């Protein structure tokens, strides 16, 4: 039944489209991002190709070709990723992946590893929180809010999490992009992908765009002359721009993540994009107790114990840390030969991640 | 005849894979497998070969010899000396005893064959140079109607990993052919000084040259139808391999006093 | 199918001197000639139309430029009917453009029949000539040297494709070629000041052909290259006679 | 015709110039009245 | 038919018509880019007897299974496949691999390192490729590793990652080899006399299998070396080549080889065929002076 | 046998008219090529081996559903349309890769490991047979590990033994080789690293020696070279993307954990830290055992004898130690070890390892 | 067995199956290729479909009767089913009929007369042909100064198509030791007029007229050899042939040797070695010694050309050194050489094949296998097929013959008719002329009295070769 089906589909689809192409095809032949017209030749014009690539550049420049749909034919009328002049006939700069990062509206996370970074949370709380609450209030005494914070210090591992608690509370749409994503190893995609991201911005604004890494679309270096970086440049730049240029400041708020602080790009650092600089914050003795009680919930273990009881003997540890020992315990508690946590494979759990993690 | 005629591409051969079947390299990047001259057969041609191709008609046309000059990968020729000896007044001594280690076996093969010795591959000058020093070198090379090849052996020093130390090579084999000749190494204490540590690139291109040399005078039986003349003014910058004999026998002094 | 397109030798001279020179912008003419019943296509001259810096099209050929020439043409008394189009285009001899394909279906309604000749003036200096003539369409041979007529019975319910590679002759006429040949003072001039040059340069020739025969005499006494050295013999001694002949 | 190959400039011997084009070539050719040898140069289309 | 078409066949495509036109030969290409092949050496280890201690040790460890590897078998061992040297510099060592070589009649493949690892992006990875399919087919062969060296003969004093990067390349190769195609009789010599900045998983079996060392020459072994070269030179009778030898100290083998290279220029010098005691004494003293420079 | 050729030919002849007609329709030759993008419109892009694109027609034989990005692909030559479909096998998506489907080496190979033995098993192998103990007490596992030692003896034979245990695909893949020095080309081959272990799970992914692509420095100025940095965090980001209960269990090969990120270790993924020691006498008792029984040799010889002259080595030593003594019986032509034999081999090898010293009696 | 292998390789192929056919059905009446494909018909193009007609008129040959009366449905003023068919009527009745054309031919006359006045479509020029083609085979051998007199004015037209038909005609009729005016009236006329498939036929056409003249016919062959036209020195050969025909002469031989040596162009070659065999037909052991050379030659129009020089000439008796020549020249490289060594061989050895000579089963399964083949081009299946047709000629009991042994006399016929056979992709339907020369083995009982067929055995001993024979 089936097979039959599929086969009599392709043969008499692939007649009708075959008969299609190759008449598309005459004259010498929607994404593009380069689009040649292998020689079809005439002439004033009648060639109309943009090519886009470093080898050969087509430029149809000067102001307008007033054209009904037209470049030139060729399956490709279009005017690549970069546009020399020739005013958008076609779609050639629709392409399906332009978007990829992912957004949380009113976050899950309000409370995971956000204890015992009280610090960090309050200066989060006025920084972001309380113009959101009251836009108002900021506008009659004369202060903007932070138009820029910058966080620096272990990454996600509490960061993240407390970006997203602060969010949910007044109700404000969290979006990650991850740094890596936005590289792309073609021509302008780069420039394509930023440039929706703030769009986006403006549309659902009261939101909060976190990034996390700015040294994989980069900042400063010295191998820009060591000739491969171009397309990281592109993107660069491309960022800056959008930003400061029409970005409103006051209730959309850029988070930006670094893992070297000192390779800003100077363009980056300046006051006006970015000024509060916050320290991530470690869990105190208070908070990993409570944290050790949140992630044990899961877990099936007795709850006549205590968890600050475990804290003491745990010294300075980021939220994974706490984590990791909860999943331990439980590792050492088949091997102690129980389906119960007791005390004593919390406290082993934990004498076995910090040694291991020598940092 | 007619057919075969100028301009042609130059590629370079390969091997030959049987009679009127060739495998060719053309300098465009392209490489075809072609059929090769009923002029030549396998015993009238060798595997490595510059080569002349039809530009359309993609075949052997003619052979061309061994070829390696070009603008990548730099080598100085000089042909045509006009230097003579004791330019510098004083080298009495010296002028005696380059003569008998440079000039001495390419022209007379027969006195290393009768007392049962085979001829050094190598000679170090030490002294600095262009104070009579280099002047005595460039003369050996008229007397002996050799050609002057001058290496500035931190040329390769390239920083590439690839062409630079195949060139050497290619090199002392273009001088075995068009023998005698002088291979003559400004500055050998450069690239006698070598990676001992973690630097990554940009220091590892001076182990490649020092080895390749290295194994060329060690790995073959001596001959002398092609001299090796080092000069060095560093004397401490040296590796033990070099001075070691059987090979690199006469260490020729210049005198400052 | 098969017909043999005969062209003159003032068409062919002309169209590779102007084919050469033309490269790399595509270069256009019209020949000039008379179809005769069918099997035969007679082509008498060729002109030139203009070239256009970015290679010649459908939308550069001028009616008003041909029709000048030929009306002019007339008054010497050549009368001829338009028989096709030449083009150069470089990488074409067996195989045509989507572009090239529609250019000739328009030119051949306007004849009975046409041919496209196409040169390629690239491989016209490897000692050799590259030209081909193509027409596809028309009936004159598809139909008398033509599954069975299977070229145009495929052709006819379309979507099908074909070049049409014709079959190609030359000749003009005897009186044209004796002066060709009468090309090559002259003959006596040139025999005289090579015998002379000769007696002079005798000297380096001698020593130069002791070589060539030792090199081959030492290489024979190795092996037992007696190939070799007969042609090697044959050649120096023609080349003697020759020179002894002269004086 | 539009488009054209852009060139940058290495010889601006009269009438002489030669041109570096988009396309790895350097090519000998003259000048003339629609060029000024002014506008003959590196960072120009 | 593809029933005579297998993997890594080179075959002949036409350029315009695209179709096999004709069938070449299996194998991959080589190419002269300083990873060479040359067949058959000529060098001879009797040149420098004397030596024969090491003599003996070469013989049972890399010989003895190509010849024989049946005793090896039986017994139930991982017979050796690769050899490390280690012990004094500058004995001609390059000379005793290639005569090794001609004995057992394999290629002596010499291979640079360090273009295997390239500025290229793969191209290095090109010649790593090539080279494992070659010396599978054309195995027995011996592969001598320019650039790791300290022995005075191909010396470049280690590195700690232009070289120590190429044998991490390496050492897969010879990882895989011991796995699914178990192939053995199939050797990489090296040679380094330091270790304290090349990688020590390198000497553990399954590359080297046995570690030799390399015995210090004595005033008894230099006489015997000399005793070889002279052989060939015309001497002046009533020579004592044992008195020669005493007056060295510390010369290797190639330091012999200059004392008798060195004798006969005294001589040429002199306009002489024979050599006297005297002239050999003088030679030696020469030198040991330039084991002392740097 | 006699039964299918009698229903085979007549049945294969029906196929073969059926086969000449679709063959005809569908053409021949064609290029083979990639799929750069796939268009909804019923296009493609497509990204030509030659080089150059074109914007292209499907003819039906697929559709975009049975079609992903990065597919391998039958080209035509018309404008390059895609005519069918083809497997991505044989076309290239590797970075370095030795593929070792249960590979030879196992735990009763390299004798003795028994407490690193442990180890491995908890963290790699029960998560593939027993999901069931980390899903009851609802704890997530281990899907890393970290072997840290000398490879070939520690490293390496663990790792190698553990996949055959299990009956996964073993990738090594050689991390500084990739340290490639062109910017921009690190973070492509991880990307085709775990592009691989996607569509051919299981797979223990093996990453060698991750300290020349494995920097993060401090810098990216002053002689600061910033691909090594962004090779490290998309090798990273895709490791987190990764999560697993038994369909990759990853295996980490390095010697510095202080030129590591603290999120590729990523507290919560990589619980364990295996590490080789010098082995127990127990231990130390079954390497000799095993090797002992391959050999023809005296009985003289005693495992307890050989014990007590060890001051505790690696089990690589007591390999090269018995290819050593084999070649002095050999070399007296006879085929029985003695106690002397292995003894001398053992001292000598020992010798050359312990080249650095230190008096600790005092 | 032939026919339904391919239908492949232009409509060449079904010229062969066609000329096939009416060989091996021919007098015994036979029609089976046509009964079955009447789509072949149609595959079949405008000049096959001309000798397809005319095949028919080589079946019906013998009956002088019904031979006119199956013609009749395809006649004028009875229409055909294509103009294509009845042009080619005309041509079959004129193969049935020569000589003893005698009514039909002031019939086909006035057909001839009439289409001159005009008739430039192109189903008229194919109707014009026929008759004129007809009308020459049907006077032959006998002077009719208005036969010569109505195709000069076809001539005059210049037609490709009838021009040639006209041209031929002209020597057929006009057989014999000509006429001044015929000779210097078209050698003129050939360098005025401008075709090449006229300057074919008037070439022809010139030599038919000199048979058995000599150095009377010397003065023609000087003209047309200093002529440096290709097309009057192709025919400047035959006409030494037919002048010469019979009687050896060495001065003769040499002209044909001088003209075949030394000029550039290839087609001459091939004519001029053709023309050797028909004077040396009566020193038959001498062509093994002259075509030894010349079958190895780099130029393939030579070999192809002696194939058929050795086969003519040693046709009448046997020559088995000559049957080793034919052998490379079957598997000879190109095409054209491997098909007219298999026509060759089948001429000399019909009746002497089956086993007669162990090699001849070899030849004969090798015709079959190229068939078979289809990787075999055009012109070498085309070479087997006809081929074929002539060993299976009449059943295996009609034999070809140049220099008879069943008549044992000159003929005509014979040498013209192998003539026209040399022609055969130079203009299509030029086949049938071979039926003139078809002559029967027949060993009947006989009476020195009138007839009334006697048959009875004569009982003397013989060998196998009615017991050999080609097979089913």
């Amino acid at each position: 039944l089936k097979q039959t089906e599929n086969d009599l589909k392709d043969i008499e689809a692939r007649i009708k489209e075959k008969a299609g192409v190759k008449e598309s095809d005459t004259g010498l032949a929607h994404p593009l991002q380069v689009a040649r017209c292998t020689k079809i030749i005439k002439g004033e014009d009648a060639k109309y190709v943009i090519n886009l690539k470093q080898i050969a550049k087509f430029v149809v420049g000067l102001g307008e070709r007033v054209s009904p749909t037209d470049i030139e034919e060729g399956m490709r009328v279009g005017v690549d990723r970069s546009k020399y002049n020739i005013e958008l006939p076609l779609p050639p700069r629709i392409d399906p992946s332009v978007t990829m990062m992912t957004v949380e509206e009113k976050p899950d996370v309000t409370y995971s590893d956000v204890g015992g970074c009280k610090d960090q949370i309050e200066k989060l709380r006025e920084v972001v929180e309380l113009p959101l609450l009251s836009p108002e209030r900021f506008a009659t005494l004369g202060i903007d809010p932070p138009k820029g914070i910058l966080l620096y210090g272990p990454p996600g591992t509490g960061k993240t999490l407390c970006a997203r608690a602060v969010a949910n509370r007044t109700d404000a749409t969290f979006i990650r992009v991850i740094g890596s994503e936005l590289v792309q190893k073609y021509v302008g995609e780069g420039a394509r992908m930023v440039r929706e991201l703030f769009e986006m911005a403006r549309t659902k604004k009261a939101c909060i765009i976190f990034f996390d890494e700015i040294d994989a679309v980069g900042g400063a270096r010295f191998d820009d002359g060591a000739g491969g970086d171009n397309e990281v440049q592109r993107t660069m730049l491309e960022l800056i721009t959008q930003l400061d240029g029409f970005d409103p400041r006051g209730n959309i708020k850029v988070m930006f993540a670094t893992n070297r602080p000192n390779t800003l790009d100077p363009a980056l650092l300046r006051p006006g994009r970015i000024d509060r600089k916050v320290e991530f914050s470690l869990p105190d003795l208070e908070g990993r107790a409570n944290i050790f009680r949140i992630h044990s919930k899961s877990m099936s273990v007795e709850r006549g114990i205590r968890w600050e009881l475990i804290s003491r003997l745990c010294p300075n540890s980021t939220g994974a840390e706490l984590r990791s020992v909860c999943t331990e315990a439980g590792m050492f508690a088949i091997r102690a030969r129980r389906k119960v946590a007791t005390e004593k494979d919390f406290l082993k759990a934990v004498d076995k991640v910090i040694s291991g993690y020598k940092k | 005849k007619r057919i075969q005629s100028v301009p042609l591409v130059i590629g370079q051969f390969l091997e030959p894979i049987d009679q009127n079947t060739g495998i060719v390299s053309s300098t465009t990047g392209m490489s075809y497998v072609v059929r090769i001259l009923s002029t030549l057969d396998r015993e009238l041609l060798k595997p490595s070969m510059s080569v002349a191709l039809h530009r359309h008609s993609n075949a052997l046309v003619d052979i061309l010899p061994p070829d390696s000059d070009s603008s990548i990968s730099v080598m100085g020729e000089n042909e045509k000396p006009d230097v003579t000896y004791a330019d510098v007044g004083g080298l009495d001594m010296q002028k005696q005893e380059i003569r008998e280690a440079v000039e001495l076996p390419l022209v007379q093969a027969d006195l290393y064959e009768q007392i049962g010795i085979d001829p050094p591959r190598g000679v170090l000058l030490y002294g600095p140079p262009g104070t009579g020093k280099t002047m005595l070198v460039k003369a050996v090379a008229n007397s002996t109607k050799a050609a002057f090849i001058r290496v500035n052996g931190s040329e390769f020093v390239h920083k590439y990993l690839g062409e630079g130390p195949r060139m050497v090579r290619d090199v002392f084999r273009l001088a075995r052919e068009n023998a005698p000749s002088i291979i003559f190494i400004d500055e050998v204490d450069s690239i006698a000084t070598k990676r001992f540590d973690a630097q990554t690139g940009s220091d590892r291109e001076v182990q490649r040259i020092l080895i390749e040399l290295l194994t060329q005078m060690d790995g073959f039986d001596q001959s002398t139808n092609v001299k090796v003349i080092m000069a060095t003014n560093r004397a401490d910058t040296l590796d033990p391999a070099l001075l070691r004999p059987g090979r690199l026998d006469r260490k020729i002094e210049f005198p400052s006093l | 199918t098969k017909e043999t397109v005969y062209i003159s030798s003032i068409a062919l001279l002309k169209m590779l001197k102007h084919g050469r020179a033309g490269v790399p912008m595509e270069v256009m003419g019209l020949m000039l000639g008379e179809f005769v019943d069918d099997y035969t296509v007679n082509v008498v001259d060729v002109f030139a139309m203009p070239q256009s810096g970015t290679g010649v099209s459908v939308e550069a050929v001028d009616d008003v430029f041909q029709a000048k020439m030929m009306d002019m043409l007339k008054q010497t008394g050549r009368d001829q009917m338009v028989v096709g189009w030449y083009h150069s285009h470089p990488g074409f001899g067996c195989w045509l453009s989507s572009v090239d394909v529609n250019t000739q279906k328009s030119f051949e309604q306007l004849n009975s029949r046409a041919v496209a000749v196409v040169v390629d003036p690239i491989q016209s200096v490897k000692g050799k000539v590259v030209i081909d003539a193509f027409r596809l369409i028309d009936t004159g041979a598809l139909i008398n040297n033509l599954l069975n007529k299977a070229n145009i019975q495929a052709l006819i319910h379309g979507l099908n494709r074909h070049y049409y590679s014709l079959n190609i002759d030359y000749h003009k006429t005897a009186k044209e070629t004796k002066m060709l040949m009468n090309l090559h003072y002259e003959e006596k001039e040139e025999s005289n000041l090579a015998a002379t040059k000769s007696m002079v340069k005798i000297a380096e020739q001698y020593s130069k052909r002791i070589e060539e025969e030792k090199e081959l005499t030492e290489e024979e006494l190795k092996t037992r290259p007696k190939k070799h050295l007969s042609e090697t013999a044959d050649e120096t001694l023609e080349n003697n006679i020759v020179s002894v002949l002269t004086a | 015709q539009l488009p054209y190959l852009v060139a940058n400039v290495v010889e601006v011997v009269g009438k002489a110039a030669v041109v570096k084009t988009s396309s790895r070539q350097t090519v000998f050719l003259p000048m003339v009245g629609l060029v000024d040898p002014d506008k003959l140069k590196p960072n120009d289309l | 038919n593809v029933k005579d078409l297998k993997a890594s066949q080179r075959v002949c495509l036409r350029s315009d018509s695209y179709m096999l036109h004709k069938v070449l030969e299996n194998k991959a290409d080589p190419l002269v880019s300083l990873m060479m092949v040359e067949k058959v050496p000529d060098s001879t280890y009797d040149m420098v007897g004397g030596l024969t201690k090491q003599i003996k040790e070469i013989k049972e460890v890399i010989e003895l299974p190509v010849k024989h590897p049946e005793l090896f078998e039986s017994l139930g061992i991982a017979q050796p496949k690769g050899v490390i040297l280690y012990g004094p510099p500058g004995t001609g060592k390059t000379l005793l691999a290639r005569a090794v070589a001609h004995h057992t009649d394999c290629k002596f493949i010499r291979v640079s390192g360090a273009e295997l690892v390239q500025k290229y992006i793969g191209e290095g990875s090109r010649m790593v490729r090539e080279l494992f399919v070659m010396a599978r087919e054309h195995a027995p062969s011996i592969i001598f590793m320019d650039e790791i060296d300290s022995i005075g003969s191909t010396r470049v004093e280690g590195s700690g990652g232009g070289d120590s990067e190429v044998q991490r390349t390496m050492l897969e190769l010879l990882n895989q080899l011991d796995g699914f195609e178990t192939s053995k009789n199939i050797k990489i010599i090296m040679a380094t006399n330091r270790l304290d900045i090349l990688d020590p998983a390198l000497l553990r079996p399954g590359r080297i299998d046995r570690k030799i060392e390399f015995p210090p020459p004595s005033v008894a072994a230099r006489a015997e070396i000399l005793r070889i070269h002279s052989r060939k030179m015309n001497l002046t009778r009533g020579i004592n080549l044992r008195k020669v030898a005493e007056k060295m100290n510390g010369c290797s083998g190639a330091d012999v080889k200059g004392v008798c290279t060195e004798a006969g220029m005294y001589a040429l010098r002199e306009r002489r065929i024979h050599v006297t005691q005297e002239d050999f004494e003088l030679a030696v003293g020469k030198v040991m002076n330039k084991n002392q420079e740097t | 046998f006699v039964s299918n050729s009698e229903i085979l030919k007549p049945f294969e002849k029906k196929q073969e008219e059926e086969k000449k007609q679709l063959e005809e329709i569908r053409g021949n030759p064609l290029s083979i090529g990639t799929l750069e993008e796939i268009i909804d419109d019923d296009h493609a892009i497509v990204t030509s081996p030659t080089m150059p694109d074109y914007y292209v027609s499907i003819l039906s034989f697929v559709d975009k559903e049975l079609l992903e990005p990065g597919c391998s692909v039958l080209l035509h030559h018309k404008t390059m349309s895609i005519v069918g479909v083809l497997q991505d096998d044989a076309d290239p998506m590797v970075s370095v890769m030795k593929m070792d489907k249960s590979p030879t080496e196992s735990y009763s190979d390299i004798g003795g490991l028994e407490s690193q033995i442990q180890e491995i098993k908890e963290s790699v192998e029960l998560p593939l047979t027993h999901p069931e103990l980390y899903e009851e007490m609802g704890i997530k596992p281990p899907k890393g590990v970290i072997l840290y030692g000398a490879p070939g003896t520690g490293k390496t034979l663990l790792a190698k033994a553990v996949a055959n245990q299990t009956s996964a695909t073993f990738l090594r893949i050689v991390g500084s080789e990739l340290i490639q020095k062109y910017l921009g080309d690190g973070p492509r081959l991880c990307r085709q690293i775990f592009k691989v272990a996607g569509e051919n799970a299981p797979s223990i992914v093996f990453i060698d020696e991750i300290d020349a692509i494995g920097t993060k420095r401090y810098d990216s100025n002053s002689g600061g070279e910033r691909e090594i940095q962004r090779t490290m965090l998309e090798l990273l980001n895709q490791l987190d993307g990764f999560d697993d209960r038994g369909d990759v269990k990853v295996i980490m090969a390095t010697n510095k954990i202080e030129t590591l990120d603290p999120a590729l270790i990523r507290p919560g993924r990589i619980d364990r830290k295996i590490l080789f020691e010098n082995p127990d006498l127990s231990t130390k008792k079954k390497i000799l055992g095993i090797h002992t029984s391959k050999m023809n040799l005296s009985e003289d010889v005693n495992l307890e004898t050989l014990v007590t002259t060890k001051d505790d080595l690696s089990g690589a030593d007591i390999q090269a130690m018995c290819t050593e003594a084999g070649l002095l019986a050999l070399r007296e032509r006879r085929m029985q070890v003695t106690a002397e034999d292995f003894k001398q081999a053992k001292e000598r090898v020992m010798k050359n390892k312990v080249e650095e010293n230190l008096e600790g009696l005092y | 067995k032939s026919k339904s292998s391919l239908d492949g390789k232009f409509s060449l192929f079904h010229t062969a199956v066609s000329v096939a056919n009416g060989f091996m059905h021919a007098g015994t009446t036979d029609n089976s290729f046509i009964k079955a494909n009447l789509p072949w018909l149609g595959k079949a193009q405008n000049w096959a479909k001309f000798t397809a007609t005319a095949s028919l008129g080589v079946i019906h040959k013998g009956n002088l009767l019904e031979g006119k009366k199956v013609m009749a449905p395809y006649l004028p003023g009875s229409r055909a089913s294509s103009r294509f068919i009845k042009g080619g009527s005309l041509y079959g009745l004129g193969l049935i009929y020569a000589g003893f054309g005698r009514d039909t031919t002031d019939y086909l006359k006035n057909i001839i007369v009439e289409n001159s006045g005009t008739s430039g479509d192109e189903d008229v020029d194919v109707l014009l042909h026929g008759a004129s083609l007809g009308i020459g085979l049907a006077a032959m051998g006998s002077a009719n100064i208005e036969v010569y007199e109505a195709l000069k004015e076809v001539l005059y037209n210049d037609s490709a198509t009838s021009g040639e038909a006209a041209a031929l005609g002209m020597g057929l009729c006009m057989l014999g030791t000509g006429k001044p005016e015929a000779i210097h009236d078209m050698f003129t006329y050939s360098q005025e007029t401008q075709h090449g498939n006229i300057t074919r036929g008037l070439a022809v056409g010139l030599a038919l007229i000199n048979y058995g003249r000599q150095e009377l016919a010397d003065d023609l062959i000087t003209k047309m050899l200093a002529s440096d036209e290709s097309l009057l020195r192709y025919g400047g050969a035959f006409t030494i042939a037919l002048a010469y025909a019979g009687t050896g002469n060495n001065s003769a031989v040499k002209r044909l040797l001088h003209v075949a040596v030394s000029d550039s162009n290839d087609d001459v070659r091939r004519a001029a070695v053709i023309a050797l065999g028909f004077v040396l037909l009566r020193d038959y052991t001498t062509v093994p010694r002259i075509v030894q050379l010349l079958s190895k030659s780099h130029n393939a129009h030579v070999r192809c050309g002696t194939a058929f020089a050795l086969g003519i000439a040693c046709a009448g008796k046997g020559l088995q050194s000559a049957i080793d020549v034919l052998d490379p020249l079957t598997k000879d490289p190109v095409d054209f050489v491997r098909q007219a060594a298999m026509i060759a061989l089948s001429m000399i050895l019909i009746q002497q094949t089956e086993k007669l000579n162990p090699q001849v089963a070899d030849i004969n399964k090798n015709f079959l296998s190229v068939i078979t083949n289809k990787h075999q081009e055009g012109l070498a299946k085309f070479g087997a097929c006809v081929a074929q047709g002539i060993m299976n000629a009449g059943g295996r009991n009609v034999t070809i013959q140049l220099e008879n042994a069943d008549t044992g006399t000159l003929d005509t016929k014979s040498v013209v008719g192998l003539v026209m056979f040399s022609q055969f992709w130079y203009w299509f339907p030029l086949a049938h002329f071979l039926s003139l020369s078809f002559t029967p083995t027949t060993v009947i009982g006989i009476r020195g009295s009138d007839q009334a067929i006697p048959k009875f055995q004569m009982n003397c001993y013989a060998k196998e070769d009615a017991f050999s024979y080609p097979r089913m």
